[PDB]
């Protein structure tokens, strides 16, 4: 099937709320071994975001049920059987996405905006493994997550002004990573405030086109800082 | 007593600087804290995206002097009637004879030299105790409390 | 009108409505004994020289003209050389 | 809960 | 349009406004109202130029742009002493002191 | 798998909003051929109502996109192919439930309440098939929907109070069938009004346990009457 | 839209 067809069928899958089909359509484009443009890049992200997001949501619910069946042996057993299956889907999805990233996207990516996007997504999909993982296995996955965020971060610091949605969205997810995974609430609060301070400083130079996503993230930065100070 | 609401209702505004000042627009956040937005030069206009029930105030970028906006000291957007942009006419207040003489000296003499001047010593404190947004927010807080108590 | 007399003897004839911009001039022109038919509407400033008092009289006209005005309010020009004397005079005059 | 994008 | 004026004679200075369309003769009636000298006993000047009673303040070059509230235009005044006019005499205002080194 | 283990898995799937897993568990319970309890019947209904409701919602969105893409041949064709996929999934879900109703639930229903519940459900699933049916097959599907509702209605009038939640819910869904499928607004309004007026006349007899469910269904009957009388 | 249950 044509790139044009698969990209249009991804939007049909989006509108139909069939995110599994949408991800399959965008994967079929990605296996062409060509770069994705700004539109195509964002479609691939929006697809796999909701596909993994459903499994993340279902995992959190079932994990909470396993604690709410504390001492009900057979029911907690059934909850663990249910959990580790949803983890397997989440894990397989992350393994598939990191495969798509490292096989096709990350070598062929030209622009710094595209590189930092894919290196954030590498960081994120290693972080969703660090969410579910246990044992020593989590340590190397956390190092991979931190490495990909740091590699993105040092490029974004040079090739992208503060007010860019991807520089803010990287800073957001990386400060969240410091809280959720690294047990580094001071470093989280350092990074999140620094991105907030830096984004305000040049806010008049930001376009009407790029405005909306950045100020969504600047709301979220402040609300995360309000949480991490209340804790 | 002075802060923005998380309304989620857009509003199109145009800031019109009707002064020969480098104006510093300031938004009050959801916790009431003044966030300074980068400046508007002398006589300039600029189109702005904001929201209904968000609270703006204005400063000079130098000596931190107060400015009016549509005669008021504070500005809170409406909705855009027939899609038409709201005029925010930033203007100078009539500063008092005392205060304008303090402003002129603040611009021309460095603070450490104020206490050399042959004047009554209260004018040292009046020179030093500058325009500050905190003073005006804590003033406007008491004025809102007063005008509410007068309406209760 | 009222006559404002500087320390160097210059006489400034200003509208009473403009001179009443000063709280001090208003008190000096409303003092106990000032309902006698022989009232000189004259204020003598022993310490305010003509170059300062002239600028204060311009400020009274400016203040009245731009109070409650529709219009853009122009800057009131103060030369650096008089700024300290004008500040002392404004503080004394309550204006 | 805290925001990510 | 309004014009803001300093009418000056010896050590006397009157602050007043007038219309830009008002005549020099009407301005002499304002001076008569204050200084109690009739218009035929008055000469009005712009710098060294004697003003004509039939001219408007605008035609004399007093306009709302040149004669502002914060920077009023000067009008020289001389009175008739007996059969002759006194010379135009305007005492200078006091000079400001030296600017302090901190300024 | 034991019946109780399957019911506990269906309850865990419900709390996780995994209605496809809930339907697979409750299918496996129903195919054991024992009469369902009121709880098990309600779990089966909630499972398949959400599974079919999601496909119907996707189908309406994609059908509206196919119509709005008139003159864009490639986009219209992609929207059509995706609509026909959703119609196949919807047909498979409906036929699965109809097979459970006909083989295991309707024949084993001992109580009038259970019979009316399953016959109403049979009418609902044929109505969902009739919504997506084209050509000569549509008439047979419509006749099956109408037959199941009429049979439910005849039993409910004899054996159930006007205020009973299942009788009210039957009148609600059968009035929607008259409106949306038979294009018979006078019959829809007559049925909905009769059921509302009969239930109002006896509302003071209603138990505290049924009060919330019956009054919610009476509210929906009134809201439908308001909509169809304005049209 | 119209309600069903
Ligand atoms: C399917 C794919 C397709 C369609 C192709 O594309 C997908 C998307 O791609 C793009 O987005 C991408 C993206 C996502 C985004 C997030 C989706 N978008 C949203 O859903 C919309 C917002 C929803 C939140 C609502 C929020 C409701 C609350 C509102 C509060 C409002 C509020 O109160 N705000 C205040 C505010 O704004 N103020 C305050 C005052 O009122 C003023 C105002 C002021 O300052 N205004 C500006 C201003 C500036 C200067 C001035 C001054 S002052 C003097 N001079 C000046 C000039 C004055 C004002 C504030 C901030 C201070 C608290 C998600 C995707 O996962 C994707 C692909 C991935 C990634 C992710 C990828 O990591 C790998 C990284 C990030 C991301 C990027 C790539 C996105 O770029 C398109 O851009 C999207 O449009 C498109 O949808």
């Amino acid at each position: 099937m044509d790139k044009n067809e698969l990209v249009q069928k991804a939007k049909l899958a989006e509108q139909a709320e069939r995110y599994d089909d949408m991800a399959a359509c965008m994967k079929s484009v990605t296996e062409q071994g060509a770069e994705l443009s700004n539109e195509e890049r964002n479609l691939l992200s929006v697809a796999y975001k909701n596909v993994v997001g459903a499994r993340r949501s279902s995992w959190r619910v079932v994990s909470s049920i396993e604690q709410k069946t504390e001492g009900a042996e057979k029911k907690q057993q059934m909850a663990r059987e249910y959990r580790e299956k949803i983890e397997t889907e989440l894990r397989d999805i992350c393994n598939d996405v990191l495969s798509l990233l490292e096989k096709f996207l990350i070598p062929n990516a030209s622009q710094a905006e595209s590189k930092v996007f894919y290196l954030k997504m590498k960081g994120d999909y290693y972080r969703y493994l660090a969410e579910v993982a246990a044992g020593d296995d989590k340590k190397g996955i956390v190092d991979q997550s931190q490495q990909a965020y740091q590699e993105a971060f040092e490029i974004s610091k040079k090739e992208m002004q503060p007010t860019h949605p991807i520089r803010l969205g990287l800073a957001l997810n990386f400060s969240v990573f410091y809280y959720e995974i690294l047990n580094s609430p001071e470093k989280a609060c350092s990074l999140a405030k620094t991105a907030f301070d830096e984004a305000i400083a040049e806010l008049d130079t930001l376009s009407e086109e790029s405005y909306k996503d950045s100020t969504l993230i600047m709301q979220l930065l402040r609300d995360n800082l309000t949480l991490w100070t209340s804790d | 007593v002075l802060r923005s609401v998380n309304s989620r209702e857009p509003s199109q505004v145009i800031f019109c600087n009707r002064s020969p000042r480098v104006v510093l627009p300031v938004w009050l956040n959801f916790d009431g804290e003044p966030q300074p937005y980068p400046t508007l030069p002398p006589g300039t206009g600029r189109r702005i995206h904001s929201y209904r029930g968000h609270l703006w105030l204005f400063r000079d970028a130098g000596t931190h002097d107060g400015l009016l906006v549509n005669q008021t000291e504070l500005f809170v957007p409406s909705l855009n009637v027939d899609g038409q942009p709201i005029f925010a006419n930033i203007t100078l207040p009539v500063y008092t004879l005392k205060e304008r003489c303090l402003q002129v000296v603040r611009s021309l003499v460095k603070p450490e030299n104020y206490r050399r001047l042959d004047i009554v010593r209260s004018l040292y404190e009046d020179l030093e105790d500058h325009p500050n947004v905190q003073k005006d927010l804590e003033r406007l807080t008491q004025e809102r409390i007063a005008h509410q108590r007068m309406g209760d | 009108y009222v006559k404002l007399i500087s320390s160097d003897g210059h006489e400034f004839i200003v509208k009473r409505e403009h001179a009443l911009t000063s709280g001090t001039i208003k008190a000096m022109l409303s003092g106990p004994g000032q309902f006698a038919e022989n009232e000189t509407n004259e204020v003598n400033f022993r310490e305010i020289p003509s170059h300062v008092l002239s600028k204060v009289c311009m400020y009274f006209t400016y203040k009245v003209r731009y109070t409650n005005s529709s219009t853009e309010i122009p800057e009131f020009p103060i030369a650096p050389e008089i700024a300290l004397e004008l500040l002392m005079a404004a503080n004394f005059l309550d204006c | 809960r805290r925001a990510t994008v | 349009m309004d014009v803001f004026l300093m009418i000056r004679r010896h050590k006397t200075t009157i602050f007043t406004d007038a219309k830009e369309s008002s005549t020099v003769f009407e301005l002499k009636r304002i001076v008569e109202g204050i200084l109690k000298r009739p218009p035929d006993e008055q000469r009005l000047y712009k710098d060294d130029q004697l003003l004509d009673d039939g001219k408007t303040l605008g035609e004399c070059g007093f306009t709302s742009q040149t004669a502002r509230p914060q920077a009023p235009a000067t009008v020289g005044l001389a009175f008739r002493a007996d059969d002759t006019f006194e010379a135009l005499c305007i005492e200078p205002f006091s000079s400001p002191p030296e600017l302090p080194d901190v300024m």
